[PDB]
């Protein structure tokens, strides 16, 4: 019961959190997709960054290759 | 080094001064590649990136005193 | 005016006006109660600040108090003392030493006047509707309602505001900043706006737990 | 008061976050955003200290991006 | 009158129909003729009744934010 309440806590938080960003714009990866064609960029250079957010946006987050690919 | 800042406030353009007396590191100029941990770009993207404008002044200064043959 | 000792609690603070037996159960204040209930049935209280002292400094009162004239003779000899307080105005200090006992010199405690009768009814009606659905979720956090419901038109409606907010288990805080005014008409519909944003935090849990079992 | 209702529902997220596993501390993150509003600063460094700092909050910790990103 | 310590000497009394200055002596101090008695009426009563339904109406609508004093 120990180990049921403290998943059943974790998953509290999680509730709060998605609560805490489950608005229509509020992904920050809809954020960046948006401000990937706000700004400039030449053809080439978008398509890239576009199938690099499409990689992005499948890899569990927190990972260190989900933190390469954001920082760029 | 004087007439760097007198010319950008007279066009009304932006400014930008990048010290170069000493560097003897290939990396300041282009950056490393993303698989490695702490990699960020150069000397020049950072500092269109500080003026925000596709249009600046960049002094370039003491370009005499770039040091060789170390790394490269 | 009239210096006489003061009957300090712990946290759970007793109110002016405010129909209540109270067990003041504590361990080096009974000096001051004993003499208090013996001294012709005159009370002065505040309570005391957190980690708190069970012998009762000058570091432990606050600011605006009541005058509590004793509404009963009756002491349970436990060390658990009870008591009624019923106010007619509040109170404050101006001399002191650091007690026990807790000295009360007094001064002229302005009160306002009361002309609006209403906005002030149309508050009654909108501050007991919002009571009846505040404490439909607050009977989950512990409250019950005969007590409150036989007296729904009390003349005073401070004094049904009173009762109430006593009954209103809110903090420390919001109860001594409320219990520090003058007035009936802001206060107590910013009294109000704390019973709607409880309803509406406590739905927000509900919409909390929809969204914890629909993901298990 | 819509800021009271937000602020309630992350000092639940407060309670559960601690109680999940154990609190570490009054989260040194939160320590360094204390101070980093404290010193100082200039306003550009400001703005590039914050975004250093919700880079490292969403990453895991322990990673060796980590242990540079809190030195800096 | 009332004649009080606090640099407060005053006067009462009581209005009927007002008047103009004629032509003035100019002070301090002053001695000032006036014209006539003045308690001029509405002449076609029309205009001015129409103004006084509008005014009444909207003082109506006039007092309800006008409550602040705390009047019943």
């Amino acid at each position: 019961d120990t180990n049921q309440r403290e998943y059943y806590l974790r998953e509290q938080m999680k509730a709060i959190q998605k609560e805490l960003g489950g608005e229509d714009g509020l992904s920050d990866l809809e954020a960046l997709r948006k401000k990937i064609e706000e700004v400039g960029m030449p053809e080439a250079v978008k398509t890239k960054a576009l199938k690099e957010l499409d990689r992005l946006e499948r890899m569990q987050q927190g990972s260190p290759e989900a933190t390469v690919a954001r920082t760029y | 080094t004087s007439l760097g800042r007198s010319i950008a406030r007279s066009m009304n353009r932006k400014f930008h001064r990048i010290s170069l007396g000493g560097v003897r590191d290939e990396a300041e100029i282009r950056g490393h590649r993303r698989t490695y941990i702490g990699a960020m770009p150069g000397k020049l993207i950072h500092a269109m990136k500080q003026v925000g404008v596709i249009n600046p002044v960049i002094l370039l200064d003491e370009i005499d005193k770039m040091s060789s043959d170390w790394r490269g | 005016r009239l210096e006489l000792p003061v009957i300090p609690l712990r946290n759970t603070v007793i109110l002016p006006h405010t129909t209540t037996p109270v067990d003041v159960g504590r361990a080096k204040s009974k000096r001051a109660v004993e003499e208090a209930m013996g001294a012709d049935r005159l009370i002065f209280l505040v309570a005391q600040r957190d980690p708190e002292v069970d012998d009762p400094a000058p570091d432990d009162l606050y600011t605006w108090g009541v005058q509590a004239v004793v509404k009963q003779a009756m002491r349970l000899p436990d060390g658990t003392l009870q008591v009624m307080v019923e106010a007619r105005a509040r109170a404050q200090v101006t001399d002191y030493i650091p007690g026990p006992y807790l000295r009360a010199r007094g001064e002229v405690f302005s009160e306002i006047f009361p002309i609006d009768e209403a906005v002030v009814r149309v508050l009654v009606e909108e501050l007991k509707e919002a009571f009846e659905k505040y404490v439909a979720n607050h009977k989950s956090l512990r409250l019950d309602r005969y007590q409150l419901e036989a007296v729904k038109g009390t003349s005073d409606p401070a004094m049904l505001a009173d009762t109430i907010a006593y009954h209103a288990t809110w903090t420390v805080a919001e109860k001594q900043e409320i219990l520090e005014l003058t007035d009936l008409e802001a206060r107590l519909k910013k009294v109000l706006g704390l019973l709607s944003r409880d309803l509406e935090r406590f739905e927000l849990d509900k919409r909390v737990a929809q969204r914890v079992k629909e993901q298990m």
